[PDB]
RNA sequence: UUAUCCAUUUAUAGGGAUGAAUU
RNA sequence: GAGAACUUUGAAGACUGAAGUGGAGAAGGGUUUCUUGUCAACUGUGAUUGAACAAGAGUUAGCCGCUCCUAAGGGAUAGCUGAAAAGUGUUUAAAGGGGUCCCCGUCUCAAAAGGGAAACAGGUUGAUAUUCCUGUGCCAAUAGUAUUAUGAGUUAGAUGGUAACAUAUAUAUAAAUGAACUCCUUUACAUAGGCUUUACACUCGGGGUGCGUUUUCUUUGCACUUUACCUUUAUAACAAACCUUGGAAUCAAUUUACUUGGAGAAGAGGUUCGUUGAACUCAAUUCAAAAAUUUGUUUUGUAGCAAUAGUAAUUCGUAAUUAUCCGAAGUGGUAAGGACUAUCCUUGAAAAAAGGAGGGAACGGCUUUGUGCUUUGCUACUCUUAAUACUUGUAUGAGCGUACCAACAACCGCAUCAGGUCUCCAAGGUUAACAGCCUCUGGUUAAAUAGAAAAAAGUAGGUAAGGGAAGUCGGCAAAAUAGAUCCGUAACUUCGGGAAAAGGAUUGGCUCUGAGGACAUUAAUGUUAACUCAGAACUGAAACGGACAAGGGGAAUCCGACUGUUUAAUUAAAACAUAGCAUUGUGAAAAGCCACAACUGGUAUUAACACAAUGUGAUUUCUGCCCAGUGCUUUG
RNA sequence: UCUGAUGGAGGAUCGAGUUGAUACUGACGUGCAAAUCGUUCAUUUCAAUCACGUUUAGGGGCGAAAGACUAAUCGAAAAG
C-alpha cells in the first residue's frame, strides 16, 4: 500500500494553514505588575474580522507602564463590546463585560471567555465563536477554582488565572445551512485543505483500508484501537460506542 | 404588487435545496439582513458588516454581536446577570 | 514655456545674465501679430503683442549683446 | 529573448563568433558547424 | 480607425498601467500612461479625508509645496476639525470634572 | 446608408418583421423610465422654483 | 527545591490598607 | 535571366474582414535583421527566390526596463541532532544602526505583469529609436569656506478668515525655528449592479481645397481640414464632504435605485479635495461708471507650447514661394474617474519610500574680567534660494538589455509539421451583438507541384415523385421552426418553478397618421434633437426573421437531488464531490490526529460553534429486531 | 390581502469567445498529427479561466478517487 491521506497531513506541504491573510494571533496581556496588583485600562480601538476564525478580534490600544508609548493588543472579541469602550485588566478591574480578571475574583455562575488553562500563558481555552465557560465554583482557600467548559467537562484551574468576562462573539454562526458546495469551498480556502472529503471506501485498497472490493462496503469491523498505528487508524477511532444517543 | 406567496427573500435560491433548508435559511437571513437599533444614537441603522461586526451607518460605531442578529439570548442573559449585581 | 504678459517682467527677465537669446515670430491674423521669446536655462518665456509699434520698440529697446532668431 | 543577461549575450556572440568557415589561405594545407534552426545551442 | 499599442515595457492592463489615448499634432494616435490616483489622506480618529490638502502619490507629495500638505490648527492635517473641537472640549471639560471631584473628596 | 437612415427617420424600416433583438434590448425600458422620471422632477422642481407650486403639493407630486 | 520538564515576556515594580499622561 | 505557373513591375479578378497571415510585446530562439553578391546542396514540382550559402554591416537611454522594496517562499548564521552526508532555522545569540549613556536591531535572495523620482512632439537610417537630431521639459544629486544677489523674520522663530481654511508667484510660491521621544496618514488593495462625467472612437451638417462620376441624374461621392508632454498650468464646471447663517410635522430635501435631518433639514452664502486641463471674457488691451484702486463695453491669442511642426493643395532654378488648417451637433463603442447600493460561516498582501502632527531640548553679534559660565563698552543681525571664487582626489546623470521572429516557415512537437503556445489596440453596413455575412485602413493572392480529362470508386455536400421508420440492436445520420411582436399555456410542484410547456397569428416595400423631449418672451408665440413604439392606406406571381443567424416537441419509467469533477490517447456515467444527516476521538504543550533517523515539527496566527477520523449523500416521510460471533470500549 | 411600477438577487437561463470533448462509433488510421481534421455537442459570475512565480520527489508526492497524474515512461518514474 502507499501513504494514505490522513498521514500526509503531518507533512505540512499542501496542508498548511492558509493564513495570508490572518491579522495576527488573539492574545491577552502579558502578566505585568499592573495586572498583578491593580487595574490597567486599555482602549479599544477597532473590532476587525480574522479570515481564519468565526470570532471577530479586538484592535486594543494600552499605554505602555515602564516606558512612553502605546502598545496593541489583539483580543478576541466577547458579544457586546464595541469601539471606544474601555477594559479593565487585572486583579481590581471591576466585574463587566469584556473586563479581564483573574477566575478567583469572579464570583460563582458567571459566564467567561479567553480562559487561561495555566495561568500567564495569555489565552488558551474557550476561544471559538458563541462559546462560554461558566464558573461554578471557587474553593475554599482561594488559589483555585472550578470552571465548566461548552464541552461540558468540569476543569480545575488556578485562581490568578485570568479571563474575559462575557461570551465570545458571533454566536450561532452554525444554525445557518451551508447552502451549496461553493460556501463550503470558501469556508475551507481560507482555514486549510481539508475539502473535499473522498469518503475511503470509495478509494482503492491501495490507499486506503476501507477501499476495494466489488460493493463499496468497509468489510472490517469500523472501530479501531487506540493502539493502531498510523495508517491504521481510520475508521472510529477507540469508540466507547456507536449508533445513536438516547441521552 | 406582492411577487411572492412565501418564499420571500429565498426567491433567489430558485428550486435548489430542499423546501426546509430553504425556509430554515430564510428564518436567519431575514434577521441578518435587518436594520437594528443603534443604542448610542438611537437610530434604527445599524447593519451587520461581517460575520459577527455590526456597524451603525451613523454613528460609524461598531460592535461585536451575534452571527446574525445584533444580540444573542445568551449574551444577554449573562449581561443581565452581571449587571444585577 | 511659460506666457508673461507685464512689460516689465520681460524687459527685468531680459537684463538678467541667464537669458541668452530672443526668439521674434510674427505672423499675419486676419494686422501682423507678434511673439516675444526669451530663452532662459530654466524655462522659455513669451509675450504676446497685438500691435507692431510696441513690438518694434521693445525689440530695439531689448538689450543687443544677446542673440536674436527670427524664425519668418 | 529581446532582454538578455550580459553572460547570455557574450555567449550568444561568441557562438555566433565561432560559426565561421575555415579561411581560404588556410585551407591550401570545418565540421562544428551549425544552423541556427537545425540545432541548437541550448545555452 | 487607428490602433495602438503599449509603449512603456509593460503590456499588461495592470492597474499601473492604464493608458489614455491622445491624438499628436503628427495626426497619429497615440498612448500615454496615466498616472495611478492617490488616496486621500485620512484623519487619525474618525479616518476621514481632511480637506485643505492634496492627494498625491509619495512621490508627488515629496514634491509638493508645504502649504498644500497642511493646516494650520493644533493637529492640522492629521486630524479633523470637529474631531480636534470634541477632543478640546473633551480634555477642558474632563479635567473640570477631576478638579471638582478633587474638591467634593473633602 | 444617408439614404437608408433618412428613410429610417421617416419609419420605413422599423417594422416587426425588421426586429432581431428583444423589445428591451432594442429600447431599454430602464432607459425609458429613466427619462421619464428626470423630465417629471424637472418639471416639478421648476414649478416649485417658480412658485406656481407649494412645497407640500411638490412633495406630494 | 536544586536535578529535570513546561509556559510567558521587552525576562520591566517585594507583600498587606473613543483626549495625553515621556525630557 | 541559359532557363520563369510559384522572382520583380503594371493591369485585372478575388481573399484576409479589425475575434485579421494588421500593428506592438512576454516565454522560447539567437543574427534568422540590413545591404551587396550568390545557387554545390537545401528551399519534398520549378526557382533567377529564400529564414540557404558568402562578404560586410547593424542594436546609442538620468526619463523604457532591470537594478531598489517586500510576497508565496529559497539559502545561510546561532544553536541542536547526525559517523558524516545532511535535517531544522532563535529552540540557554553577549548578534549592525541611532542619537549621545542609553534606544532599536539575524543576514541574504526571491516579481522585466505587485509597490516604484523623472519625457513629450516633429524629423531622421538600408538596418536603431520615448535611446539619434531639433525643440521644449521633468527628476534626483549638488561638500566646506568666502563673497555677492533674492526673499523673508527679528531690537528667540510671519500673517489673514467667525469658520470650513488661506497666504511666500523671488527668472525659481526657496525660507512660516524646532531636538529626544511618540501617534497617525499615504503606499494600500475583493466582487456584483446600475447612474453619471470626461477623453478617445464613430457619425451628421456647414465653409474651404483637391480628386472622381458626368449617355442620363446628382448644389454631387471621396480625401484633408491636426495640435503632444510640460506651465503648482491659471481658471470654469461638476459629484461629494465641511463651515457660517438658518431652525424643520401639513414633515421636508432628494436618487434610476435609496439616502438624509433637533447628534441641526430645506433655503441663502462660503471652504476644500477630487475629476478634468484654455472650459469660462481666461489673460492682456480699448472705451464708460467707483478714489488718495473696483464694475460694465471692444480688440487681440488656436492661453504659453504653436506653427517655425504636421496635413492637403497651387506654383517656381531644381532648394524656395503662396493659400487652408474653422462654424456648429448626434450615437454610445472603449477606457478611466466619481457618488452610491448590494454580497460574503469568502472581508479581499507586505515593505521600501514619503508626509502630517503631538512635545518643547538649543539659542544675537563685536570686545573684555575671573573659573562653558557672571561681568563691563557698542549694535544694525539669523534663516532661504541662486550665482561666482578657492580648497577639497578629477564636485552630474553608473552598469546591463535594446537588431529580428513571436509562428503565417524564425518557439516546442525529429521538419519550412493543418497541432500547441501568454498579453494590449480593435473601423463601416445589417443586427441585440466584439455573432454570422459583406466592406474601408493594414496585409495577401501563399500554402511538399501544375496541366488536361472527367468514367468507376472514395470523400465533403445538394435535390428527389408516392409512401413516411415498413430501415435498424437502436430514428445512427439527415430533416423538421428556430429571430422578434401579440396571444395562449396542462399535469405536477419543495409554490420558487414546470415554461420558450404545448399551441396559434403577424412580419417586405412605399405613402402617411399618432405618441414619447430640450431651449424665451411678455396665461400666450418661436428655435431645435433622438430613434423607439402604435395605427392606416397602397403595392407584389401570398412574399417578406427572404441570404446570414436560429429550440423539435409531448406521455412515461430507471438512476443520480441540483451547480460542479473525472480514467491526457478506447469508458463523462448511475462513478467522485456536494450541502444535509449521523457517529467517533480530543480540555493541550505529559492532549487528539499526523510527519521525523534524531533533533524537532504540521494542524496551530488553532482551542469544542475547534481540530482530527469516518459513514451516508438535497428536500419529504422514515430509519424496525439481534451484543450470541468478530471488533471497539469500561471497572477491578 | 390585492394591483401597477421601481429594483437588480441567484454556485439562475440562452449564447459567441474561453475551457473542454457527447455523437457521427464521420474523415484519417504508410495520417497534417505517436490523438489531428470536419460537423455536432458541453461550458461562460463562478467549486470559473489563464500566466508567471513558488511548495510537495519515487514504496515518495499529489489525487472532487479513474490505480488517475508525477516531462509520449506509472498496480511503483527516469538515470547510472
Amino acid at each position: 500500500g502507499r501513504v494514505i491521506r490522513g498521514q500526509r497531513k503531518g507533512r505540512g506541504s499542501i496542508f498548511k494553514s492558509h493564513n495570508h491573510h490572518r491579522k495576527g494571533a488573539a492574545k491577552l496581556r502579558h502578566l505585568d505588575y499592573c495586572e498583578k496588583k491593580g487595574y490597567i485600562k486599555g482602549l479599544v480601538k477597532d473590532i476587525i474580522h480574522d479570515p481564519g476564525r468565526g470570532a471577530p478580534l479586538a484592535k486594543v490600544i494600552f499605554k505602555r507602564t515602564e516606558k512612553y508609548g502605546k502598545k496593541e493588543e489583539l483580543i478576541i472579541a466577547s458579544e457586546g463590546m464595541f469601539t471606544g469602550q474601555y477594559i479593565s485588566c487585572g486583579t481590581k478591574a471591576p466585574l463587566s463585560v469584556g473586563n479581564i480578571l483573574p477566575i478567583g475574583k469572579m464570583p460563582e455562575g458567571t459566564l467567561i471567555c479567553n480562559l487561561e488553562h495555566r495561568t500567564g500563558n495569555r489565552g488558551t481555552l474557550v476561544k471559538a465563536s458563541g462559546c462560554y465557560a461558566t464558573v461554578v465554583g471557587q474553593s475554599e482557600d482561594g488559589k483555585k477554582t472550578k470552571v465548566r467548559l461548552p464541552s461540558g467537562a468540569k476543569k480545575t484551574i488556578d485562581a490568578k488565572a485570568r479571563a474575559m468576562v462575557g461570551v465570545v462573539g458571533a454566536g450561532g454562526r452554525i444554525d445557518k445551512p451551508i447552502l451549496k458546495a461553493g460556501v463550503a469551498h470558501h469556508k475551507y480556502r481560507v482555514k486549510r485543505n481539508c475539502w473535499p472529503k473522498v469518503r475511503g471506501v470509495a478509494m482503492n485498497p491501495v490507499e486506503h483500508p476501507h477501499g476495494g472490493g466489488n460493493h463499496q462496503h468497509i468489510g472490517h469491523p469500523s472501530t479501531v484501537s487506540r493502539s493502531a498505528p498510523a495508517g491504521q487508524k481510520v475508521g472510529l477511532i477507540a469508540a466507547r460506542r456507536t449508533g445513536l444517543l438516547r441521552g | 404588487s406582492r411577487r411572492t406567496k412565501k418564499v420571500g427573500l429565498t426567491g433567489k435560491y430558485g428550486t435548489r435545496y430542499g423546501s426546509s433548508l430553504r425556509k430554515q435559511i430564510k428564518k436567519i437571513e431575514l434577521m441578518q439582513h435587518a436594520k437594528y437599533l443603534c443604542t448610542f444614537c438611537g437610530k434604527t441603522a445599524t447593519k451587520r458588516t461581517c460575520v459577527g461586526i455590526w456597524k451603525c451607518k451613523k454613528c460609524k460605531r461598531k460592535v461585536c454581536g451575534g452571527a446574525w442578529s445584533l444580540t444573542t439570548p445568551a449574551a444577554v442573559a449573562a449581561k443581565s446577570t452581571i449587571i444585577r449585581l | 514655456p511659460k506666457q508673461i504678459t507685464d512689460i516689465r517682467k520681460f524687459l527685468k527677465i531680459s537684463r538678467k545674465p541667464d537669458t541668452t537669446a530672443v526668439i521674434i515670430m510674427k505672423k499675419k491674423s486676419k494686422t501682423v501679430i507678434t511673439k516675444l521669446k526669451l530663452r532662459t536655462k530654466k524655462y522659455l518665456y513669451t509675450m504676446v503683442f497685438a500691435d507692431r509699434k510696441k513690438a518694434e520698440r521693445i525689440e530695439n529697446s531689448l538689450l543687443p549683446s544677446l542673440k536674436r532668431i527670427y524664425y519668418p | 529573448g529581446s532582454i538578455k543577461r550580459f553572460r547570455l549575450k557574450q555567449r550568444l556572440g561568441k557562438c555566433r563568433r565561432q560559426n565561421r568557415p575555415v579561411p581560404h589561405w588556410y585551407r591550401l594545407k570545418n565540421t562544428k558547424r551549425r544552423h541556427w534552426r537545425r540545432t541548437k545551442l541550448g545555452l | 480607425a487607428q490602433r495602438v499599442h503599449y509603449r512603456r515595457h509593460n503590456h499588461y492592463n495592470t492597474k499601473s498601467n492604464k493608458v489614455r489615448p491622445v491624438r499628436t499634432p503628427g495626426g497619429k494616435l497615440t498612448i500615454h500612461v496615466v498616472k495611478k490616483k492617490a488616496g486621500k489622506p485620512k484623519c487619525a480618529d474618525c479616518k476621514t479625508a481632511i480637506q485643505g490638502v492634496k492627494a498625491l502619490r509619495p512621490a508627488d507629495n515629496y514634491r509638493a509645496r508645504r502649504k498644500n500638505r497642511t493646516v494650520a490648527r493644533a493637529y492640522g492635517g492629521s486630524i479633523c476639525a470637529r474631531c480636534i473641537r470634541e477632543r478640546i472640549m473633551r480634555a477642558f471639560l474632563f479635567e473640570e470634572q477631576k478638579c471638582v471631584r478633587q474638591v467634593l473628596k473633602e | 446608408v444617408r439614404l437608408y437612415k433618412l428613410a429610417k427617420r421617416k419609419g420605413r424600416h422599423m417594422g416587426i418583421g425588421k426586429r432581431k433583438g428583444t423589445k428591451n434590448a432594442r429600447t431599454n425600458q430602464k432607459t425609458l423610465w429613466i427619462k421619464r422620471q428626470r423630465v417629471l422632477r424637472r418639471l416639478l422642481k421648476r414649478l416649485r422654483d417658480s412658485k406656481k407650486v407649494d412645497r407640500h403639493l411638490y412633495h406630494s407630486f
